[PDB]
RNA sequence: UUUACUUUGAAAAAAUUAGAGUGUUCAAAGCAGGCGGCUCGAAUAUAUUAGCAUGGAAUAAUAGAAUAGG
RNA sequence: UAUCUGGUUGAUCCUGCCAGUAGUCAUAUGCUUGUCUCAAAGAUUAAGCCAUGCAUGUCUAAGUAUAAGCAAUUUAUACAGUGAAACUGCGAAUGGCUCAUUAAAUCAGUUAUCGUUUAUUUGAUAGUUCCUUUACUACAUGGUAUAACUGUGGUAAUUCUAGAGCUAAUACAUGCUAAUCUCGACCCUUUGGAAGAGAUGUAUUUAUUAGAAAUGUCUUCGGACUCUUUGAUGAUUCAUAAUAACUUUUCGAAUCGCAUGGCCUUGUGCUGGCGAUGGUUCAUUCAAAUUUCUGCCCUAUCAACUUUCGAUGGUAGGAUAGUGGCCUACCAUGGUUUCAACGGGUAACGGGGAAUAAGGGUUCGAUUCCGGAGAGGGAGCCUGAGAAACGGCUACCACAUCCAAGGAAGGCAGCAGGCGCGCAAAUUACCCAAUCCUAAUUCAGGGAGGUAGUGACAAUAAAUAACGAUACAGGGCCCA
């Protein structure tokens, strides 16, 4: 049902153009992947060629990045807060590339105190709201990942301009 | 499927078929040379317009141009080749200057004729069409052939001909033998 | 050649549904489940309008 | 069309081949293999068509599985296995060594080789790139990748490729006065010296090639393939030198 | 100065067309190799426009911190 | 409109006029039709409808035979020859036919992929030693399993199948087995030994990082002493490398044929040859998809069109193999047009080409080659590298086959052959043996193709008679 072909579309000029053909395989598109925060659910789908996707309908967890610290560790996914495309996605709490969500804090900030030993100095000292986030228990974080391609939910906290900017939309 | 393969036609109608000069000038020609009909001397003059057309298209162009030099030298090649150019006369010029009977004398049948293996044209076409000629070691029945300079000097009675050496035809075998009976 | 007559237009009517489509969104401008499933005249009345006004006349 | 095409219509086919329109319907498709489709010559066309050891098919495929034919130095029992430019074809059971070099008229010309120069081909560096783990290679116009090359060696270079190894021998650099050969176009087979390599930016390059006659001509450089330097080529040419 | 325009060079499948050779018994055709190095042989050509490279003095547009000011 | 004939009055001339007079090459049609070479077969704008038959299957020594299959044997001790059936692998997405629809669409030439997939072919490419439950299969793991087959059954009927019982893998699912490289103290001065400090695959996802006056001294006269250290494109966040984690997450040979060589501490010990089939990644090859610029018949008595239900652009997301309003959400109001937009007609598939013409031009091109679309009309899909497939599947519309009335089975614009009229036209022919294509494969298959047959399609050559003698008569022919 789903195509990607553009002779469906008017022309530039404003021309209802007529049908040349029927509609090919080679064109298809398929139905969205609205992933959602629960119990990992993950299928296949097998495309063109040998190769495959993955598709995310239900994730909890995933991989994000501290970039200043140049650390990654796995994390529990809380809830999306903030999506710039669709709010009905916030609402829904649909999860996709870009959206503003809530991760745990207790990894990042036990590798924190591993590493630094404090609850040398002037290494452990850190943008002064991201340390507020530490003190709430949840970070904000972008997602970077494509869930409804590689079935994945990774992504890196957010920082500086990008954390001010979207605490200013939020 | 298979490819395509060309045709061509060898002959033209002429553009006024009722004009009185060419209907005796083709009476003229057929009794000399006894032809069938008019489509051969429509296929001769069919051959002698091409190459006229051919031969002035070159004459229009400049003397030395390569074109002009090297398809013009085989044209005077083919025509002396075939007899009807004359040694003496190797330019494009005289090949303007040809015709239609020099084509009709270089035919098998009137070599035949003029050789004296045959009495008459017509007893020519008859000895050619009846297997009893040979050019070289090869047996021509074809009227219509060609014959160049080379292959005039071969003409002859065929091997297997009555009339070259071999056994007698049957009329005269069946006659010898009610005779003998 | 989009809108020519076809010798069995019954047999066709699927196709005749597109052209009419096509010619709604065309003409436009003068204007202004799923199969596979698991389980599935004109004179005549104008002379009278004259007739009966003329009487009515 | 749904799929890739499997048959070759004989009007379709290369010209250079040389075959009867009204021998058969269909011509010898080539097989994917380390040569253009336009560019190669199946080694049946080598067999029946121009050697004329075979008179029809599969007394070439005979041939073939009988393991007599060896494609650089391999032996192939496919009988539209795509040989193409420079590709060694040795005959044990005959004692004869062919190399694959168009003549002037620009088709696959049967040229005769001795065994020592049988023993090796050459490539034109089509590619130069590092593969996984840091490893150079270079790709040439055969599709072999030789990895570990002599640093010196970039692209549009000569390559001279040992058979039996499959290693570089020597190479040669794409330069003025270098000894070159026509691969392509309307010029193909014929021999020269580089002049000039006239190049543009985001288009085809152009060189200039003088003959041993003087006349000078010019030709796109994917059509461009080193053989050698001016007086002294690499391997053996056929009559006429590439002249006219 | 740039463009238009023009010269040449690549390119424009094969088949078809024109053309060279060849005693298919002739012809329509098909066809590329012969003698024991012989300087033997399709030598080949053909396409309005668009794109690419290239030589241009005229012609038609296009430009100037042109002959400016103190 | 030349040439030829005739009429223009009481006649003859010279003008002028009028009538007839011309190669066409397309359709239909009539008559005749001996030979050689040869070559084609459309048409009711009916892409209208089809009985019957065939047109795609395929096995090497090299994936799986206890067929209660056949034949063998030194008469068989895991098997071994040949091999039905079935599983497995591959192909069926090629070929052939037709021109319905289609007017910047297709198509022609010319570009790009630094914008993406790619079975197959060809060339390269993967020793990770170790890491407690070793309580240990690698001299090799399971049914988490079945066909063919045995046996019992349902239906009027079909290439319909139910229950139960068996048994295999290159099917399915699992899972392992004393290495190499840096320096190198110390001896020794080389063919050197090595105490010891160190390092260790791939695949997916994200983040980050790299990817730019030694002009001296000695020496044996050589050479040594210190330093260098990525490549490519016109152009990149390119190639490649590194760090940290991540994965219902892969791969890293539990496969097969032939043959029996070499070491010994003599063990059914160790090692070892020529091939086939698989497997990660890269390149190549056959391809596929988008894509850059120029070029389409008639119509202005079609002048404004597109935008509410995406039209132009921006951002983000989704989807795609991937770029992209391809779709979603919100934003702005944009885009084309008298240089003809938009709409309408087209007995409109486009081109290489064909006819005519002195040149310019005009017409045709379904039709032997390239490309595009389709399989009665729309819509949607499984499989597979590749299909929106139709001699694959599912629904709807129109037709239409069988029936026991409960159901079942359909797509000849493929090769022959029919209907569409009550008026008409190739053989329901033979061969896979010349060409090539498909397969596990020399071998099997191929109405692709070829052979022959059949209305003078279009073309070439060319018989139906030639040479004599004798007799009789005087008239024969041309102009006017
Ligand atoms: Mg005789
Ligand atoms: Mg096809
Ligand atoms: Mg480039
Ligand atoms: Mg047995
Ligand atoms: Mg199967
Ligand atoms: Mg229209
Ligand atoms: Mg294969
Ligand atoms: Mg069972
Ligand atoms: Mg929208
Ligand atoms: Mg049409
Ligand atoms: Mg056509
Ligand atoms: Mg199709
Ligand atoms: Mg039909
Ligand atoms: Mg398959
Ligand atoms: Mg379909
Ligand atoms: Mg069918
Ligand atoms: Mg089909
Ligand atoms: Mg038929
Ligand atoms: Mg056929
Ligand atoms: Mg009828
Ligand atoms: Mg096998």
């Amino acid at each position: 049902g789903i195509s990607r072909d553009s002779r469906h579309k008017r022309s530039a000029t404003g021309a209802k153009r007529a049908q040349f053909r029927k509609k090919r395989k080679f064109e298809l598109g398929r139905q969205p992947a609205n992933t959602k925060i629960g119990a990992k659910r993950i299928h296949s789908v097998r495309t063109r060629g040998g190769n495959k996707k993955y598709r995310a309908l239900r994730i909890e967890t995933g991989n994000f990045s501290w970039a200043s610290e140049g650390i990654s560790k796995k994390t529990r996914i809380a809830g999306v807060v903030y999506h710039p495309s669709n709010n009905e996605l916030v609402r829904t709490n649909t999860l996709t590339k870009a959206a503003i969500v809530q991760i745990d804090a207790t990894p990042f900030r036990q590798w924190f105190e591993a590493h630094y030993g404090q609850t040398r100095a002037a290494s452990a000292k850190i943008e002064s709201s991201v340390e507020s986030q530490f003190s709430a228990g949840r970070l904000y974080a972008c997602i970077s990942s494509r869930p409804g391609q590689s079935g994945r939910c990774d992504g890196y906290i957010l920082e500086g301009e990008e954390l001010a900017f979207y605490l200013r939309r939020l | 499927p298979r490819a395509p393969r060309t045709y061509s036609k060898t002959y033209s109608t002429p553009k006024r078929p009722y004009e009185s000069s060419r209907l005796d000038a083709e009476l003229k020609l057929a009794g000399e040379f006894g032809l069938k009909n008019k489509k051969e001397i429509y296929r001769i003059s069919f051959q002698l317009s091409k190459i006229r057309r051919a031969a002035r298209d070159l004459l229009t162009r400049d003397e030395k141009d390569p074109k002009r030099l090297f398809e013009g030298n085989a044209l005077i090649r083919r025509l002396v080749r075939v007899g009807v150019l004359s040694e003496d006369k190797k330019k494009l010029d005289y090949v303007l200057a040809l015709k239609v009977e020099d084509f009709l004398e270089r035919r098998l049948q009137t070599q035949v004729y003029k050789l004296g293996l045959a009495k008459s044209v017509h007893h020519a076409r008859v000895l050619i069409t009846q297997r009893h000629i040979a050019v070289g070691k090869q047996i021509v029945n074809i009227p219509s052939f060609m014959v160049r300079l080379d292959s005039e000097k071969h003409i002859d009675f065929a091997p297997t001909s009555p009339f070259g050496g071999a056994r007698p035809g049957r009329v005269a075998r069946r006659n010898a033998a009610r005779k003998a009976e | 050649g989009t809108y020519r007559k076809r010798f069995n237009e019954k047999a066709r009517s699927g196709h005749m549904a597109k052209l009419k489509e096509l010619k709604r969104i065309r003409n436009k401008q003068f204007t202004r489940p799923n199969a596979n499933a698991e389980i599935l005249s004109r004179l005549k009345k104008k002379r009278l309008d004259k007739f009966i006004e003329h009487q009515l006349k | 069309a749904r799929g890739p095409k499997k048959h070759l219509k004989r009007l379709a086919a290369p010209h250079h081949w040389l075959l009867d329109k009204l021998s058969g319907c269909y011509a010898p498709r080539p097989s994917a293999g380390p040569h253009k489709l336009r560019e190669s010559l199946p080694l049946i066309v080598f067999l029946r068509n121009r050697l004329k050891y075979a008179l029809n098919g599969r007394e070439v495929k005979a041939i073939l599985m009988q393991r007599h034919v060896k494609v650089d130095g391999k032996v192939r029992t496919d009988t539209t296995y795509p040989a193409g430019f420079m590709d060694v074809i040795t005959l044990d059971a005959t004692n004869e060594n062919f190399r694959l070099v168009y003549d002037v008229k620009g088709r696959f010309a049967v040229h005769r080789i001795t065994d020592e120069e049988a023993s090796y081909k050459l490539g034109k560096v089509k590619k130069v790139q590092l593969g996984k783990k840091g490893v150079p290679y270079v790709v040439t116009h055969d599709g072999r990748t030789i990895r570990y090359p002599d640093p010196n060696i970039k692209v549009n270079d000569t390559v001279k490729i040992d058979l039996a190894s499959g290693k570089i021998t020597d190479f040669i650099k794409f330069d003025a006065g270098k000894l070159v050969y026509v691969t392509g176009g309307r010029n193909l087979g014929r021999i020269g010296t580089i002049v000039h390599k006239e190049r543009h930016d985001g288009g085809f390059d152009l060189v200039h090639i003088k003959d041993s006659l003087d006349n000078t001509f010019v030709t796109r450089l994917n059509n461009v393939f080193v053989i050698g330097e001016q007086g002294k080529p690499y391997i053996s040419l056929p009559k006429g030198k590439g002249i006219k």
